[PDB]
């Protein structure tokens, strides 16, 4: 029983830090790496991380003792230092499967990374992993459809599947935009899409967009004979306005929108998604700003807790970044949230960044989109790496196609169906790629002038974000 | 040399005005006979702004061309009923509308 | 005119930095502080940031040639380096009104901070400020009511307002709940409020907090004779789940609500503020997880912006920090940030960390909230910081009195109200605090426990979001 | 050795303080002067926290460099009022805001 | 009147705006009554007939006050609104004493007429009068006793 009230502060490793306690399975279990203050030691620290991220403040309160504490409390579990690193640690703490609303990312985010992150006797914190217990998977509806159901939708099986982010990001006119994306589309690329930052503006307003780039494509698929679709950009200062703009593409028939899940919100994501999936509207989430909080291994949350709690919210598509493009992908870490947003189990794996195992009872996997400042000769590597249950994008590279955009389009495709082809037949994507795409070449002029153009474009830079 | 004004319940036309003599109650019920308004005589327990409907004392003085019909009638009423405020009416039956009205008697105290 | 498609990489500084740029009043002004990849150079860097984050890709592209890019492109038209770090940089960077859809804190954040802090050749990248232009701020509705109508709908004057939140954070049921919530705000707090995780959960569901929480209210209320009220948390996983919430505190008459911005997201955030401008109800923003942003000064983006994105989006309240409390505050540019989210026209002062002079064109303020880790020895520190303008919390500084809530309460109001005479009269809250305190607490046998409970307990730790 | 809290009607600022002396209230009021404040007087026959609108005394004191004035206004408020709730205010005419109110007279018993 | 209203501005005739007052007898009439017999000397061209339809209430606002008063009520009579603006937060002691002021010279001045007495001669005697037990209203009758608006009108019939 509950006995005694006691005024003041005590140590939060008093109440928090149990480093005997085993999780149970339906306990939601977080990975942080921090730095305590000089003079703080490891373990208080792990527990006031575990105090104010669960049930806990600063000093005793007596109504505390109105409820059983034992059964609500955050349990700092187990500490352990950061091999090589000097006063870092990793603190893993347990939170009971009450403390959370059922199928809210919002309120799982509000307790574990409110408040923690700002503590005076912390200097630095990062969130590493959440294991989503299986009790609570299932409150969340998921993936509006996923990857099986969405190549089913489309009639795409078989390869990685290619897109195209209409440039200039702003400027154009919704009837120029329309034509850049008729010019794409006829030339091999599946998707075409809004840049995350076209939403509405002066001089191009959403319904102009919607409705120019509904005939680009029905004009590119009547000549083509194959599915395509256009991410449009629903993201908006409003959920009614968001709500708004999902409409009008349902109303034009097509295939899939598209949604900045971190700048709109979870919130408005999670209504956006049990739209889609009542509505039958494929949903590309783009993940602009993530790298505010995941860039840097000391401060912030990694991005593999973002992707987990996107497959979550909801979403078909999720940017995964290139590992080989203009943005940075660590790609051991990179392969480890790939398998975390399209497996139903994946095992604890710290040389993938991986800490806990993850299972996902069924749930639906989310399609890996490899855009930002790739082309042609990136063609056999992203292949190898992300294998056909992804999205490969190319903005600049198929708009600054020396002939345009349908050859653009073309010289992708080419591309990418030849990868897959010598793939099949067991050349090595690795040692062969280079030689693959030079045959090719040899008989798709269009691919030879892609090659020719972009042969010295390499991005290689130290990452920041090291395991 | 500014006075905050008092807080002072009211009852309409005339309430602004000193209590009117019966000599000014008999002008005002002249003015109706010539405007040729009908007399009514209301009373009600209470003076509250929001109800429509005070109690009829008798019937309008339909057929009247007499200031002291009406007053003798005021003066029958307030006898009967002089914990009531007591009303003349007077009303416009072309235009239907009650043209005139201001109280006549406050309940004692 | 538009003259000459050229394909292949160029340079962004040939297109993008332009340091002969003046800005206009209309412009969006933004800065960032970054550090380049070595070899990378510094105004490449700065013109990287411009393109990636306004209308440029990574190759040319035709596309560009149908519209007039002069008149769109972002420009990086200023860089300096920090004083004394080696290798850190502030690039100022100019965006045209045009870029922004009208209203939408969404659509600025995902161009201003979409991709740009993910860009391999950056090591580390953080927002410090951004100057909304007038023509911009008018087309958002800012705070639902703002100071002067709060004050005047709660007949509150004359001093900082105080609230109190309940604890444990988690574990109590509805009805626990609001006996806390009446026993404290009996005792003379103005406020009471969820804890930022308290949404709706097994052991207590929303509407059931709500009822009994509106009984508290009433009964402590006709007691005291002062209006009292209590911040419902209206965070919820949908809009339309937050709608649902939102609408059954109207219906009970519930003065204010609270809302977690950040975790639910601004577009959901947005549909709430507007929502409580139509229905009259006041809307505390809570700012969970703002800390995984804005912590570390080489990485992130700092409060002082997230801060102005609210004002636009709309809250009546929002969490400042206490400065003296046990999370962290920098005074200096909590001073900035205040200043920002109260005043109608702050200047530019490098020493507050105010980047840019910004104006609101007569957008109401937003009352800041003191809260984490204080109590009555505080007071003085916290009233000569924040001034009357301001609601000043204590969590543990009320439930954690040896007597209970609503002694605890009274300790703090009568501390607050001695405090504001004092000042009032002349008295240095600075030099006599602990004197006028310790006056009061002659008379007041419940704020002498308190005193007496709180005498050692401060935090002093070394900040990391120095200027 | 812990006390139940009583029961006690408050009245917003200043009233968990012990009531204030004349020196007090003159202290506070020289404040308001200092800080460019307009003094209001306002009285009311009850104190709901419900309730917006106090009733004026005269009009504010908005050509005020003296203490004194005020003083001698709530006395005569008193005087006429001594039934009624007075309350001191200082009104911002910059920002618009009332940025001091506290009671100087709780009816009589 | 078609469109719909329950008051409408009308002039005032006397105050600071321009109205004409033969026109605006004859206007005034036509929002008012049910049959209004052409009369070109109070520029109604037409007959009208509004088959029953309601009358809208004239409103009197701009520039007006308490002296006034005799002309408003002798002009439009008990079926209109009179508004003071200025003429009410212009008192010298404030809006509730302005108020009263105002209230006072209607009251008196529609006694008066009900006795019989001329608004048009005896108006600033029964003004006066009045002023004599109300002090909130003297000191009105002070303050505007100087103020008139008396310009040539444009609006020639
Ligand atoms: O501008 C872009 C790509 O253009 P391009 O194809 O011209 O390089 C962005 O959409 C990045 O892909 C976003 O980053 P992540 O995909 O890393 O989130
Ligand atoms: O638990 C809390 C306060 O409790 P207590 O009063 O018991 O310390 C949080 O709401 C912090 O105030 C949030 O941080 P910021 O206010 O810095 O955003
Ligand atoms: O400012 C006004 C009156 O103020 P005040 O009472 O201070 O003069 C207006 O409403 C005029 O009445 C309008 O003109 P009409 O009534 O002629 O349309």
């Amino acid at each position: 029983s509950a006995a005694g009230y006691k005024a003041g502060v005590k140590d939060y490793k008093l109440t928090y830090y149990t480093p005997d306690y085993t999780p149970k399975d339906t306990d939601l279990l977080a990975a942080f790496r921090f730095s305590p203050q000089p003079g703080v030691p490891a373990d208080e620290a792990g527990a006031a991380i575990a105090a104010e991220s669960s049930t806990g403040t600063w000093t005793t309160v007596w109504t505390d003792l109105l409820t059983d504490m034992d059964r609500y409390k955050g349990k700092c579990y187990h500490i352990e230092p950061v091999q090589g690193e000097e006063n870092s640690y990793f603190a893993f703490i347990a939170y009971p499967l009450d403390l959370f609303e059922e199928g809210s990312v919002t309120n799982i985010l509000t307790s574990i990374v409110g408040n923690v992150f700002g503590f005076k006797a912390i200097r630095s914190l990062r969130l590493e992993d959440i294991r989503f217990p299986v009790a609570l998977v299932k409150t969340f509806q998921g993936p509006p459809h996923g990857i099986q159901v969405e190549r089913d939708l489309l009639n795409k099986y078989g390869r990685p599947m290619l897109g195209c982010t209409i440039k200039p990001k702003l400027g154009l006119s919704a009837k120029n935009y329309g034509r850049a994306v008729y010019e794409c589309l006829r030339g091999g690329l599946d998707f075409t899409k809004d840049d995350e930052n076209i939403n509405s503006q002066p001089f191009q307003r959403w319904r102009d967009r919607f409705l120019f780039v509904a005939d680009a494509i029905h004009k590119s698929q009547a000549e083509t004979g194959e599915i395509k679709g256009h991410y449009l950009n629903v993201t908006a200062p409003t959920c009614e306005e968001m709500m708004k703009r999902a409409e009008f593409a349902k109303e034009l028939g097509m295939p899939i929108i598209m949604h900045d899940f971190l700048t709109a919100g979870f919130t408005a994501n999670t209504t956006l998604a049990k739209w889609c999936r009542d509505n039958g509207v494929l949903l590309h989430i783009h993940r602009a700003m993530h790298a505010v909080i995941d860039r840097q291994r000391n401060h912030g949350i990694h991005f593999r807790v973002l992707a987990k709690c996107l497959r979550l919210s909801g979403g078909d598509h999720l940017h995964s970044g290139t590992v080989v493009g203009k943005l940075e992908g660590d790609k051991a870490s990179t392969l480890g949230f790939v398998d975390l947003m399209r497996e139903d189990h994946i095992e604890a794996d710290r040389s993938r960044g991986v800490f806990f195992t993850q299972d996902w009872a069924s749930m639906p996997g989310v399609l890996p989109v490899a855009s930002g400042g790739i082309h042609v000769w990136h063609m056999p590597a992203l292949v190898e790496i992300f294998g056909d249950d992804s999205v490969l994008q190319f903005g600049g590279g198929t708009l600054g196609h020396p002939w345009g955009n349908a050859p653009g389009a073309t010289a992708n495709r080419v591309a990418l169906e030849a990868c897959v082809q010598a793939r099949n037949e067991g050349r090595d994507l690795y040692r062969e790629g280079g030689d693959i795409l030079r045959e090719a070449g040899k008989w798709s002029p269009e691919l030879a002038a892609a090659l020719d153009l972009w042969k010295e474009i390499k991005f290689e830079f130290e990452t920041m974000d090291k395991l | 040399s500014m006075k905050t004004l008092p807080k002072e319940r009211r009852f309409e036309t005339f309430s602004y005005l000193p209590p009117l003599s019966d000599r000014q109650i008999a002008a005002q019920i002249e003015y109706m006979i010539e405007q040729g308004f009908h007399p009514l005589i209301e009373f009600n327990e209470h003076s509250n702004p929001e109800e429509f409907y005070w109690t009829m004392w008798k019937l309008p003085l339909f057929d009247c061309k007499s200031p002291q019909q009406v007053l003798d009638e005021v003066r029958e009423c307030r006898s009967e009923y002089g914990d009531c405020y007591i009303r003349v009416a007077g009303f416009d039956n072309i235009k239907e509308c009650q043209t005139v009205s201001f109280i006549v008697h406050r309940p004692g105290r």
